[PDB]
C-alpha cells in the first residue's frame, strides 16, 4: 500500500475562501483567541474536527467588526476546516 | 491480545512533536502592507496553548519570503521519528492561497509541498496541521 | 478591528 502524498494534512483557515480575514488590535485576532481558548477548554476531552467545530460556533457568534467606515462596519466571519486527515485525533492518549 | 481498532492516530510517541509559529508584524516600507497590530497577543496565547499540550514550541518573528522557505525546508528535513505529529502556525498578510513573507509573498503550496509523505518520510502517516490567520481575498461577510 |  502507497499512501497519497496530500494525505494526513489538516488545513485549520481562519476564514473562508475569498474574504477577508478580522484582527483586534487590542485583543487579537478573532480566530485564533477562539482557537486557543477551546484548545484550553476541550483539548483533554474533544476530538479535533470537534474542537475545530467549536471554534467555528465560536468565531460566528460572538465577533462582529465596528468600523466608522460603512463598507468595514457590522461584518462577520466563519473560519474553514480542510481536512485530508484519515484518522482521529486527540492531544492525549492512554 | 484482545480486538484492535486502529480510527485513532498515534499520539504517544515519546514526543508531540514541533510547533513552528511564525508570527509577521512589520514589513518592509517597499511593500506597501500595514503593520499588523495585535498579533504579539496570538502568538504569545498559541505559544503558551500548545505548550500545554506538551508540543515543543518554536517562535520565529518578522521572517522575509526567503527565510520563511528555509527555515521550512529546514524543519522538514528533522528527523521526526519520535514525533507523533507536526504543527505550523502563520500569522501575516495574505491572499487566496498566498502568505506574505515580510519582504513579498510566498505561495501555501510551497510550504506545504516539503511535508508532502513523499518529501518528509518521518512524518509520513503522521497528521501535519497547519493554522493560518490570513486573508484569502477581499470580500466581506455581509451576515 | 483591522483586516489581515
Ligand atoms: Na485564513
Ligand atoms: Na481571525
Ligand atoms: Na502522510
Amino acid at each position: 500500500h502507497k499512501i497519497p502524498v496530500e494525505a494526513d494534512f489538516l488545513y485549520a483557515y481562519s476564514t473562508a475562501p475569498g474574504y477577508y480575514s478580522w484582527r483586534n488590535s487590542k485583543d487579537g485576532s478573532w480566530f485564533i483567541q477562539s482557537l486557543c481558548a477551546m484548545l484550553k477548554q476541550y483539548a483533554d476531552k474533544l476530538e479535533f474536527m470537534h474542537i475545530l467545530t467549536r471554534v467555528n460556533r465560536k468565531v460566528a457568534a460572538e465577533f462582529e467588526s465596528f468600523s466608522f467606515d460603512a463598507t468595514f462596519h457590522a461584518k462577520k466571519q466563519i473560519p474553514c476546516i480542510v481536512s485530508m486527515l484519515t484518522k482521529e485525533l486527540y492531544f492525549y492518549h492512554h | 491480545s484482545g480486538i484492535s481498532l486502529d480510527n485513532s492516530y498515534k499520539m504517544d510517541y515519546p514526543e508531540m512533536g514541533l510547533c513552528i509559529i511564525i508570527n509577521n508584524k512589520n514589513f518592509h516600507k517597499s511593500t506597501g502592507m500595514t503593520s499588523r497590530s495585535g498579533t504579539d497577543v496570538d502568538a504569545a496565547n498559541l505559544r503558551e496553548t500548545f505548550r500545554n499540550l506538551k508540543y515543543e514550541v518554536r517562535n520565529k518573528n518578522d521572517l522575509t519570503r526567503e527565510e520563511i522557505v528555509e527555515l521550512m525546508r529546514d524543519v522538514s528535513k528533522e528527523d521526526h521519528s519520535k514525533r507523533s505529529s507536526f504543527v505550523c502556525v502563520l500569522l501575516s498578510h495574505g491572499e487566496e492561497g498566498i502568505i506574505f513573507g515580510t519582504n513579498g509573498p510566498v505561495d501555501l503550496k510551497k510550504i506545504t509541498n516539503f511535508f508532502r509523505g513523499d518529501r518528509c518520510r518521518s512524518l509520513t502517516g503522521k497528521p501535519k496541521l497547519f493554522i493560518i490567520q490570513a486573508c484569502r481575498g477581499t470580500e466581506l461577510d455581509c451576515g | 478591528d483591522e483586516v489581515d
